[PDB]
């Protein structure tokens, strides 16, 4: 939508042809190393088809495998925590309340002489597997 | 002259087949030698826009005279073909050249860039523990994390370069701070889990030992509180 | 959202709740109709006009 | 002719202006509906483009023995060639003023340059028959511009000042 509204105000300078095929793409020269990585990103999320916390340890390797170019992937660093949003809103129900409502089970969980031994790593975190113990 | 835009072509398909989105064992540092060498190319891209008006093929000529230069050294020192930390070696022998003086800050701009990668892997060393090299080409180590030993964290953990002992090629020169980033990187996490090319040279150099010094000044203190050295001393 | 607004006729039916649920969606219906003026304004005095 | 000549006169071979190896860049002897008379100065005017390729082959050998005074030496006449390139611009911009321009101006334009371009490539040429390196040019060239001639000893003071300041390089980093 963002990219939209630059494209619209070069519409209007394109009421008639001054702008060549050279002039328009240089302006999508700092902005062609970008869209690959969002491409790269949109793919990886389609083929696997994961879900919850093993789609955020996705977007990690995405982070890794692009190291380098820190500028560009400061943008999509960005992207997984936006995604990592909803993901701690309904963390605090579990810890504050007891009480956890998640939609569909988006972050793990396994209800409770003792009861069932219980182990919680279902949905995966995207971080050490000691603090889906703790 | 068209062999002068041939060259600028060599730029592009370097460029494009160094990205690590068809890659994933080439090195980060290959990779941030492009994050400099595409704002030359957009540079390029203005200037061929300045050219009209030509009235002869001179004004044009002349005018490229001075990148011409430039370019030639510029588009084959690639040509060998240097990788990762041997090409962030190979960018900074060269700036610490100057005798052209046009060829000598476009060096200078890759030298910047180019280290990005690398500098961030060293400051993260010495102050957490975490070296975040686990993808691409250069030296990756996570080393081998012991509990069991307690005798500075370790009991394996090689060195910083597992084959030529040497780090290299970034302002300082890291023929003395390398040894000492190794042995105060070890420690920092023994607290924690139980003008001239030579001028800017000379302004990192004490930055670089002071952080040592201040790594230094917290595992001292640790010693002091926690070994009550003195007393087993006392004791043999 | 238009012809919905158009099933909740009768204040009173079966439930107080069930037209208090599609008078939402006719403030919501409104809200589409404050944007089409402000793209209207820039047609003509009271862009690059392509669709 | 008008823009036929500036290209003879940048170096580069011409069909009518042909290169033999011996001799650099010449005119061809007496070519048909032009008088003999006009190619013996015009000769002279391929002496200037010639010698100027004798140069830049003094460039881009040690750009693009050895020494990192060498291609100082590179960019301390290159403003020497920046007034010879400047004057080629100048003769371009007359030839649109009036495109029925006689060569008198152009030899007349040269003339200056006539006396500044054969002293810069004896220069040079002391230079590689001796096979210098490093600070022991700064005074073959001191010794040059001390020179007579008022544009050369200027010349010589341009190409002096640039590998003096290789030499500043090393006395900044050793002071």
């Amino acid at each position: 939508k963002e990219y939209m509204i630059l494209i619209s105000q070069l519409e209007h300078l394109q009421r008639q042809g001054l702008l060549s095929l050279q002039k328009l793409w240089f302006y999508i020269q700092p902005t062609l190393r970008t869209m690959e990585v969002l491409a790269s990103i949109a793919t990886s999320l389609n083929k696997g088809e994961c879900f919850g916390g093993a789609t955020l340890s996705l977007l990690h390797d995405r982070t890794f495998g692009y190291t380098g170019d820190s500028q560009a992937q400061e943008l999509c660093l960005y992207l997984t925590k936006a995604a990592s949003a909803p993901y701690f809103d309904i963390l605090e129900r579990w810890i504050y309340r007891g009480i956890i409502n998640d939609p569909y089970s988006e972050f793990m969980v396994e209800e409770h002489w003792d009861q069932r031994y219980t182990i919680v790593q279902q949905q995966i975190p995207s971080f050490l597997q000691k603090v889906a113990d703790k | 002259v068209a062999e002068y835009g041939t060259y600028y072509t060599r730029l592009s398909h370097f460029s494009l087949l160094t990205v690590l989105d068809s890659s994933h064992s080439n090195g980060l540092v290959f990779q941030a030698f492009t994050s400099g060498l595409r704002k030359y190319l957009q540079y390029y891209r203005a200037c061929v826009l300045s050219t009209p008006a030509s009235l002869t093929l001179l004004t044009i000529s002349f005018l490229f005279r001075k990148l011409g230069r430039q370019l030639r050294y510029l588009a084959e020192l690639c040509c060998a073909f240097p990788t990762g930390v041997k090409l962030l070696s190979y960018l900074y022998k060269e700036a610490l050249e100057n005798s052209s003086n046009e060829n000598y800050p476009v060096l200078l701009s890759l030298l910047k860039t180019s280290c990005e990668p690398y500098t961030r892997f060293i400051y993260d060393w010495v102050y957490s523990g975490v070296f975040r090299d686990v993808c691409g080409e250069f030296m990756i180590q996570v080393n081998e994390d012991y509990l069991g030993f307690r005798d500075k964290r370790y009991w394996t953990h090689g060195y910083v370069l597992i084959s030529k002992e040497v780090e290299d090629c970034v302002p300082v020169f890291l023929k003395h701070v390398a040894n000492e980033i190794y042995i105060c990187g070890k420690t920092i996490n023994l607290l924690k889990l139980c003008s001239l090319p030579v001028l800017m040279k000379y302004s990192v150099t004490a930055p670089m030992v002071s952080h040592v010094y201040l790594v230094n000044k917290a595992i001292v203190d640790y010693y002091f509180v926690e070994l009550k050295m003195e007393r087993h001393f006392e004791a043999m | 959202i238009k012809k919905y607004t158009d099933q909740r006729s009768l204040d009173r039916a079966f439930g107080l709740v069930g037209q208090s649920f599609c008078a939402a969606l006719h403030q919501e219906l409104k809200e589409y109709y404050r944007l089409l003026s402000v793209l209207h304004s820039q047609l003509q005095v009271e862009s690059s006009l392509t669709l | 002719m008008i823009h036929e000549l500036l290209l003879a006169l940048s170096g580069y071979p011409g069909s009518i202006f042909t290169w033999n190896k011996r001799t650099g860049l010449q005119v061809s002897q007496d070519i048909p509906f032009l008088h003999p008379g006009e190619t013996s100065v015009l000769n002279r005017l391929c002496k200037l483009g010639t010698d100027y390729i004798r140069f830049t082959e003094f460039i881009e050998q040690y750009t693009g023995l050895h020494g990192i005074y060498l291609r100082a030496f590179c960019r301390g006449l290159d403003s020497i060639l920046q007034p010879y390139r400047q004057a080629l611009l100048d003769l371009e911009q007359e030839f649109l003023a009036d495109p029925h321009l006689s060569i008198s101006h152009i030899n007349y334009s040269l003339d200056q340059f006539h006396l500044l371009f054969p002293s810069i490539m004896v220069v040079v040429e002391q230079i590689k028959s001796q096979k210098i390196h490093g600070c022991q040019i700064l005074e073959t060239v001191y010794k040059h511009s001390c020179g007579g001639l008022p544009p050369v000893r200027s010349a010589l003071e341009k190409t002096l000042a640039v590998c003096h300041g290789v030499m500043y390089k090393q006395l900044s980093a050793w002071m």
